[PDB]
RNA sequence: UGCUGACU
DNA sequence: TCGCCAGAGGACAGCGAGTCAGCAA
């Protein structure tokens, strides 16, 4: 969260509500939820010898 | 209990009205507020 | 050294672990909030030279 | 200054492997290698950390 | 040498090295090169450049009552700066980190020993105290010289600071190197406009700038007269003398006329018109009247004794001596010099008017030389000190003329009466700019002279201590010659480094291997070197005829005459005992020998200079291996290769260090600058230099104005090798984004740009601004009892929980307009005054310094609050790419509406793809490969131009880095589209650019103004945004909106809007002015005929009731036809 | 920021890469109509220097 | 009010 | 031998809009 040296100090409280990541992306659940189509590979034809 | 930090002493003074504004165990010329503890409020975004 | 406003970005975006079901949303203008809605935190730290 | 807290494209948290990518580092390892074993995948997360400057380590020498 | 340890390749295993935070033992080295050049001057300027200024300081004898006294200066001393007098406790020195805190002048002690005499025999040394001149930060009279990283950190300074600047008034003004035609050179100039000069001039002449030990400057002109006459112009006090040559020659010199003949026939003792012209010149206005050198030195003597300001008691002869010492050939001591050097530049105009010569450009930097900061301060500490003695002595004659005898007693408090002179003159040099002097110091201009050094970034501030201007007269000129850009500016000057406005061509910057030569040696055996290696002295004996001869000259004084087939010889045995460092040959001498042909080519010679301001560049000298550095003139005469395999037998005596060497610093931290068009490239340099960045290490000290704060700055993944020798990861500038090249939004067209709103919400390029108020309340009053101490009367209603009983707002508070700010208290009557904020903007108040008065006995009087504001990326902010390509941020796309890619990626940055077409920017297509490559196997490339050939091209390497991690050689990856949830039938180019936040914000460039203030001498809109302030409609607007044949529109912007009055006039009379009221019926009667009945109001501007009392103000009458 | 169409750049000249411009506004209800009738932006569709249009997509 | 920067 | 065709230089007056800032006299 921070880096202190002697004689600094941190104090504070925080107030946690609920809400959906589309007003702000810190309330957003997950890193990422894309999906891709399957691929499809077909040989034509029958590829050989190096 | 107005605290003033020296410049390069780091030493705690207060002054007041009709005092002069150097600096005790030194001489310098230049002293920062003090923060003290006062409530702020701020918003996470 | 870090400021106060950059402090409270830091602090949004860290994640808790409360589950979002079992709250609600705070009523517009509910400054104070209650057990319904809000969870506090407490961040409290010094450094001293050992 | 500081390690970003959450990646900024995609938003995976990153702050919790500073200190491990530093010590992965020490240890002989590669800037690939050490990113791979930290399990940030995606570039977007690798430039994250890969290009971080830490200045809060030269902001923290001057007098308090 | 001092350009090895050069970085093959950048690297990105420094950050992540278990040392970053540890202060280093000694200073960076490449960092230090850069300033160099303005701390090496002063420091000569100061120390060894004073004695000699003193030393020249003829004795200022003048006459008191009856009786003769002489004044002499026989030290001047500048000491380091300290506590005024002892006052103060605890500390003597005095260190730059406060006058920044404080807002004050880092300024030294000038103190001399005059010595007066009355007659020689009766004689006393004083020490008179002058007074104060700035000092520079690193420079050998300041406290933070000699201190290491680790003790440069414990006083508040940047740890890797090379100072090059002066603190004036806490403003860190940055004088930058001017640029002056030359030093001890004679250019033959063709310029039409000297035949006005008198009657029978013609447009030819030779200029001479001529300097003495760094402290006087003269211009002298030799002008041709179409009779075949040579006139010579000198300037004393800015006023223009002119003196036929032969009355100087026959002064300077106790010789014949036949032999000083002989001397201007030296070359062309064939032509007839010069023999007859000479003896013209020597005869016509010379055997009228004075045949010995005295009654020419008499005869001169009388007609300028006027104007010099002789001393009465002096002889003519006398008189005559002060005009030549002080006038013509500044430079050379001796007066048998001075005419062979005149004689040398009267050769030269000869060569010109026959044209058998070529002219002197005076615009290439052939001719050219620089202004450094050291030349301008002891320059003007000379002539204040002749002005401190003038004035004393002004005192001294003006008081009571009266019986020096006993007036011995108070000759201290007689200097002492004008010793109170020469502090402020020099700080309105420094403060304001421009210059006030007696004679313009040999410059030619009198302002711009020193300026702001801003740290906005570290690339703003590092282009200060090696910028170069052309002049600031030449920003008002029709013709644009002085802004071209010469092949001869080649490894001096940056091609690209130009500001790209009203500034472009006249505010330049040098290569980073360019340097100013600032050393002074002895040059006192070279002349007689020279004679050993087969010059023949100006004495005589040539061995040849004086046209197969090479005239010799080093540094203003002619040794002579080297033979023709011994010159090249000489010049190649003199490069290589500079170049071995041999003999006693400055390292940086140039050798210089512009051969002669039958061609009108330059004029012929062999030259040496050896001055303390020309510029000079390395070269790695071929044959010999041995770096050497050659200069703007030396270098017009050698090939020097850039690429091996470009290097030939008989061609290519020379090579240059690296192939980027033609570049600037900055030019050389634009990546790939090689694929991009080039007036891009001119705004690259001009656009990093406005970047929100990390400007500095010391916050809580510098008490600036406006400090633009980027919060976390990352390093290019892609950067070329010279970011990493000069360290700037030390000073971050911008981040690192993930751009794809697609047009998706409508949005982003037009040079546009979108930005994802959850990368903006992560922190994506978060800012902040340091606004710091300098609230010094000696304001407010006069020199009365103290009106000012910060405090709160307890209990104001007004101040109950905003101040902390100092008034002075807590820190950590947050301040609204409206909000109390400071509170003062008049001590005697007892009575506090608020003092509201009224910036419309939120901020948080981060720090606050008490100052003192600078004796430690200060009274609260004087604070500096620091306030913090947020500038995050809005719309309307304007971003930019290391390749020119700026644009607004015209939306926040929602993060699940964008482009995803196969990989779960999603962009943070959708640049539109039709920037590319017309701006030919193809770096920026090569750094997203290079970028996406780095980021992907962890590694660092380097983007230094001209490192990719045609055979080894850059897309065909980064393609194979990014095919050899699994994606795709050409760089594109295939997305979906986040709002149909469809692949998009096209392949998008994505890639990691590296990008800058500019400092243009539409929170400070935006106006609205509905009624307000006004101006009172025309009653319109006041017209400012810091003060409300109207937008000006224009004349270009009224005469573009009367052509929609829109009267009304017109009618409601010039008349209802800005000034609408009912001035009410006299109809019979048609006079304004007329009506005049009465004493309280209130009836307007006409003063010219005792009417009330025929005054009637009349709609008219109020500019034109203005108008008509200011031609009243010329009895002009306007007589108006009531309707 | 003040929000124009891309129809309208060519126009002026306007080029989206820091580009302050000037809104007026009217007070008189006779400008109005001139604003409305004479000044409107699509009787500003042809340049009249030679007729041709000046409106169009980019 | 002027000189320095700066924007299209 | 001086009026008018020629002939000379000297003087003046113009040099795109509109913005924002700081610093200093
Ligand atoms: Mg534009
Ligand atoms: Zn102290
Ligand atoms: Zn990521
Ligand atoms: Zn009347």
């Amino acid at each position: 969260i921070a880096q202190l040296r002697p004689g600094q100090e941190i104090d504070l409280l925080m107030h946690c509500v609920k809400g959906i990541g589309k007003d702000h992306a810190k309330f957003s659940p997950v890193a990422t939820a894309s999906y891709r189509l399957l691929p499809d590979i077909t040989l034509l034809e029958p590829v050989e010898g190096e | 209990p107005m605290i003033y930090i020296c410049g390069e002493c780091h030493t705690e003074n207060e002054i007041k009205s009709r005092d002069p504004i150097r600096c005790r165990e030194c001489g310098y010329r230049i002293m920062y507020k003090k923060r003290t503890k006062r409530l702020v409020v701020f918003d996470a975004r | 050294i870090v400021q106060d406003e950059i402090l409270a970005h830091r602090l949004g975006l860290i994640p808790i672990h409360a589950d979002p079901r079992l709250f609600e949303y705070r009523n517009q203008g509910d400054e104070e909030g209650t057990e319904i809605d809000t969870l506090q935190f407490r961040l409290q730290v010094r450094c001293t030279r050992n | 200054m500081i390690i970003p807290v959450r990646c900024f494209t995609c938003g995976k948290i990153v702050g919790n492997k500073w200190e491990a990518y530093l010590g992965l580092l020490q240890a002989e390892y590669t800037e690939g290698d050490a990113l791979d074993a930290l399990g940030l995948k995606r570039y977007c997360c690798r430039r994250m950390l890969l290009a971080h400057v830490d200045l809060i380590e030269k902001l923290l020498n001057y007098a308090p | 040498s001092r350009w090895r340890n050069l970085p093959s390749g950048p690297s990105l295993k420094h950050l992540t090295d278990p040392s970053y935070g540890i202060p280093r033992e000694q200073q960076k080295a490449a960092l230090q090169e850069l300033t160099r050049a303005h701390v090496e001057s002063f420091n000569y300027a100061v120390h060894e450049g004073l004695g000699l200024a003193v030393q020249a300081i003829p004795p200022f004898e003048f006459a008191f009552k009856d009786e003769r006294i002489s004044f002499t200066i026989l030290d001047a001393v500048i000491s380091p700066p300290t506590v005024p007098k002892g006052t103060i406790c605890k500390e003597a020195n005095v260190y730059p980190a406060e006058c920044r805190g404080r807002r004050s002048t880092y300024r030294g002690k000038l103190t001399a020993d005059i010595n007066w005499a009355v007659n020689g025999i009766s004689k006393g040394i004083i020490k008179q105290f002058l007074g104060y001149v700035p000092i520079m930060v690193k420079s050998k009279l300041c406290n933070l010289r000699n201190l290491p990283p680790q003790a440069l950190i414990e006083h508040h300074e940047e740890a890797e600071e090379m100072g090059g600047y002066f603190i004036i008034n806490g403003i860190e003004k940055v004088i930058r190197m001017l640029i002056m035609p030359r030093r001890n050179f004679p250019i033959a100039m063709i310029r039409p406009k000297w035949k006005t000069r008198g009657p029978g001039y013609t447009q030819y002449g030779v200029s001479m700038h001529c300097v003495r030990e760094e402290h006087s400057a003269v211009n002298m002109n030799l002008h041709y007269l179409e009779n075949g006459t040579v006139m010579l112009n000198f300037i004393y006090r800015k006023e223009l003398f002119f003196l036929p040559l032969g009355f100087a020659l026959k002064a300077l010199v106790s010789f014949s006329d036949y032999q000083i003949f002989q001397e201007l026939i030296k070359g062309k003792e064939d032509d007839s018109f010069l023999r007859n012209s000479v003896s013209q010149m020597l005869r016509i206005v010379m055997e009228e009247g004075c045949s010995t050198q005295k009654q020419v030195l008499n005869y001169l003597g009388e007609c300028f004794r006027v104007k010099l300001n002789v001393p009465d008691w002096y002889p003519n002869e006398q008189a005559a001596e002060f005009l030549f010492n002080q006038c013509i050939c500044i430079h050379l001591k001796s007066n048998t010099e001075k005419f062979y050097m005149l004689c040398l530049m009267t050769r030269k105009l000869f060569a010109l008017a026959k044209g058998e010569c070529m002219e002197d450009n005076p615009d290439s930097l052939v001719n050219q030389e620089v202004l450094t900061p050291g030349q301008l301060f002891l320059m003007f500490l000379k002539e204040k000190l002749e002005g401190w003695l003038v004035s004393i002595k002004i005192a001294f004659d003006k008081k009571a003329q009266k019986t020096s005898v006993s007036m011995n007693t108070d000759n201290l408090m007689r200097i002492f009466t004008m010793g109170i002179d020469l502090t402020k003159p020099f700080e309105y040099l420094f403060a304001t700019g421009n210059l006030r002097s007696k004679t313009g110091l040999g410059l030619l201009q009198d302002s711009g002279l020193c300026v702001v050094a801003d740290k906005l970034n570290f690339i703003r501030y590092l282009s200060h201590f090696r910028c170069v201007h052309r002049g600031a007269d030449f920003a008002k000129m029709r013709t644009t010659t002085v802004r071209r850009l010469l092949p001869e500016s080649w490894g001096f000057l940056c091609p690209v480094h130009t500001p790209d406005g009203e500034p472009c061509g006249l505010m330049n910057h040098l290569t980073a291997v360019c340097e100013v030569v600032t050393q002074f040696v002895y040059t006192a055996s070279i002349p007689a070197l020279l004679c050993n290696l087969g010059v023949t002295p100006i004495d005589g004996a040539p061995h040849r005829s004086y046209s197969e001869c090479y005239p010799v000259l080093l540094d203003g004084v002619m040794v002579g005459w080297v033979d023709k087939d011994l010159a090249p010889g000489i010049a190649d045995s003199l490069r290589h005992f500079k170049v071995l460092r041999e003999k006693r040959i400055p390292p940086w001498m140039e050798v210089v020998l512009i051969p002669m042909t039958g061609k009108p080519s330059l004029y012929p010679g062999l030259f040496l200079f050896t001055t303390p301001c020309r510029l000079v560049r390395p070269v790695q000298n071929l044959a010999l291996g041995k770096e050497e550095l050659i200069g703007t003139m030396e270098q017009i005469f050698m090939n020097v290769a850039i690429f091996e395999d470009e290097v030939f037998a008989g061609v290519t005596t020379h090579q240059e260090l690296f192939p980027h060497s033609l570049l600037s610093v900055i030019a050389n931290f634009i990546p790939f600058s090689d694929h991009n068009q080039s007036p891009r490239n001119m705004y690259q340099c001009q656009m990093g230099k406005q970047t929100m960045g990390f400007p500095l290490l010391t916050y809580q000290d510098r008490s600036d104005n406006k400090l633009y704060r980027l919060q976390t700055p990352q390093s290019p993944l892609v950067r070329p090798s010279m970011y990493d020798y000069y360290d700037m990861d030390n000073y971050p500038i911008g981040t690192n984004a993930i751009v794809a090249v697609i047009s998706y939004t409508g949005y982003d067209m037009e040079d546009a740009m979108i930005v994802n709103k959850a990368s903006w919400e992560r922190g994506f390029a978060h800012g902040s601004v340091y606004k710091s108020e300098f609230i010094d309340l000696s304001e407010k009053i006069k020199q009365g009892d103290s009106s000012l101490v910060f405090g709160i009367k307890p209990g104001d209603p007004r101040v109950l929980q905003k101040l902390d009983d100092d008034g002075l707002p807590f820190i950590g508070a947050k301040l609204q307009y409206g909000d109390p700010y400071y509170s003062y208290l008049n001590l005697n009557t007892g009575e506090s005054f608020v003092m509201y904020y009224k910036s419309k903007e939120n901020c948080v108040v981060d720090n606050i310094k008490v100052c003192s008065n600078d004796t430690g006995s200060g009274k609260f009087k004087c604070v500096c609050i620091t306030m913090r504001v947020p500038r995050n990326p809005t719309i309307g902010d304007k971003f930019a790419s290391r390749h020119g390509q700026k644009g607004i941020l015209s939306r926040l796309w929602p993060a699940e509406d964008m482009p995803f890619t196969e990989s779960g990626m999603v962009p943070d940055i959708l640049f539109n793809p039709h920037g590319f077409p017309s701006r030919m920017t193809i770096g920026m297509l090569i750094e997203s490969m290079a970028g996406k490559s780095a980021a992907l196997h962890g590694l660092c490339h380097d983007a230094t131009p001209f490192i990719f050939s045609e055979e080894n091209s850059a897309l065909e390497y980064f393609g194979e880095m990014l095919k050899a991690a699994g994606y795709n050689f050409y760089g594109t990856e295939r997305l979906y589209s986040g709002i149909s949830g469809l692949e998009l039938e096209a392949d998008i180019f994505i890639g990691v650019v590296y990008y800058q936040r500019l400092r243009h914000m539409v929170s400070d460039k935006f106006q609205v103004r509905t009624t307000g203030a006004r101006d009172r001498v025309t009653n319109q809109p006041i017209g400012g945004r810091n003060v409300q302030g109207g937008i000006r409609f224009g004349e270009m607007e009224r005469d573009a909106l009367l052509a929609h044949g829109t009267s009304f529109l017109l009618h409601d912007r010039l008349f209802n809007c800005s000034d609408r009055s009912v001035a009410h006039v006299c109809v019979k009379c048609g006079s304004l002015l007329s009506p005049l009221l009465e004493k309280p019926n209130r009836k307007y009667n006409c003063t010219l005929c005792s009417r009330s009945d025929t005054i009637d109001t009349v709609s008219v501007p109020y500019v034109f009731r203005y108008f008509v009392a200011e031609l009243a103000a010329m009895n002009i009458k306007v007589k108006l036809d009531v309707v | 920021v003040l929000r124009l169409h891309y129809a309208n750049c060519k126009a002026y000249n306007a080029d989206f890469d820091g580009d302050e411009m000037n809104a007026h506004f009217p007070q008189s209800e006779l400008g109005r109509a001139e604003a409305y009738v004479l000044a409107c932006t699509d009787q500003q569709y042809l340049v009249p220097k030679d007729g041709q249009p000046l409106a169009g997509l980019i």
